[PDB]
Formats: structure tokens, sequence, C-alpha cells
């Protein structure tokens, strides 16, 4: 069986290393462009709630570093989760959940009309608070990353209390958006 | 021009999966990301 993805996806490993710089702890594990080839990879990897603390997975389009300098980056940015009020294994369920539901919605192109400025989605797991977050290619378009926030809220099942954050990767170097 | 995938195709699939994970993948997991590897 033979079902192509849109685009093209590599998915990137942060190995928790305390001696070793950034650039240094990170790989990329496997390329695919199928639904085939991506469940077969998600299914042979430890799942982000299984990762060591300070462990990071990426998932970003074939050519796009995972890194807010790599130019298709550059002028964009997130769309931030923090996953940090449950505990213990409530905690990494909803971790889980989000990071699994995140990666479906991309690879599946679910972000209505706006695919094209989807660069990728990073999970970050952290004993202080697990992170997931959506990055996107251009921060001065409000009305992609808007509707990209709302799916992404919806697919997620994001309550509308929980407050998510769009932020610049540029100021990073006060949020853009709220929703 | 738009291939997309929701979320029950997408399930059902890997529900209904059998083929096994290409060697070529395995391998480069295994060289790379040895640790992380579930089998």
């Amino acid at each position: 069986t033979r079902h192509p993805l849109q685009n093209r996806w590599a998915l990137w490993y942060l190995k928790a290393d305390r001696n070793k710089e950034w650039e240094d702890c990170l790989k990329m594990v496997s390329l695919f462009d199928t639904v085939e080839d991506f469940w077969s990879l998600y299914n042979h990897i430890q799942s982000a709630g299984g990762l060591n603390w300070g462990s990071d997975y990426y998932l970003f389009k074939e050519g796009i570093k995972p890194m807010w300098e790599d130019v298709n980056n550059v002028q964009g940015g997130r769309w931030l989760v923090v996953v940090d009020k449950q505990k213990l294994q409530r905690r990494t369920q909803l971790l889980d959940h989000y990071w699994l539901e995140l990666l479906m919605a991309i690879v599946g192109e679910q972000f209505d009309e706006y695919g094209d400025y989807i660069c990728g989605a990073v999970v970050n797991v952290r004993q202080k608070g697990d992170k997931v977050s959506l990055w996107t290619r251009d921060a001065t378009r409000d009305d992609v990353n808007l509707r990209i926030g709302q799916v992404l809220k919806q697919k997620l099942s994001i309550p509308d209390t929980e407050i998510l954050r769009y932020e610049v990767h540029k100021d990073s170097s006060k949020p853009r958006i709220c929703l | 021009h738009m291939i997309r995938y929701n979320r029950d195709t997408l399930m059902t699939a890997r529900d209904t999966k059998r083929a096994p994970i290409p060697d070529e993948m395995l391998q480069e997991i295994n060289r790379v990301a040895p640790d992380i590897l579930i089998a």
C-alpha cells in the first residue's frame, strides 16, 4: 500500500547529554513521505512521553533545518503549548496526545489552505514543563498564523481557557498573538 | 494539488497496518539513534 504525503518530512532527535552543546546532540533520524513510512517510524521510536528529560523531537519539512536561524524560519515564529498543570501519568498522556495529534495534523495537511506556511513542530521534554510548538514561516501574516492557531487548538482539544502564545523567533534573540 | 489525510484516515491506516518497517529505515534509526529504537 502507498499513500503519498503532500510533503517530505524529516524527524530530528535531540539526545540529552549534559556535556555537549545543542548542535552536537542533534541527529536527523529519518525522512519519510508516505503515510506508511510515517507510521513505521512513529511505531518504532520512543514516544515523546518515553524520552529522558532534556530530549527533543523535531519534525520539519525536508530542507528546513530545525533552528530559527534557518532562512525558512528566520522571519517566522511558533505557536507554543506548555504542558505543566497535570502530574505524572496524566501529564505524560496529555503530552503524547498533543504531540501525535500535532504530527497527524501536519503530515495530513490539515491546516486549511495554509500548509505552505507550516515549517515544523517541536516537542521539548522538560521536568519543569514540556513544550509543544508549531513553527510557521512568516510572522507578519496574522491571517495565516491566527487560522493555524485555531486549527491547532481544535485538533489538540486545547480549552478556550488556556491561552496559546504566538512568539516571533527574532524577538527571542511578549507574544504577537494570543489565543 | 493538495493531498490531505484526516485523523480517521491516518489512524485507520495505523490500526490496519501489517507491513513491517523498511529495513533501510530501521538501519538508519539504529545507526544515528539506537537509544530511541523500539521493537
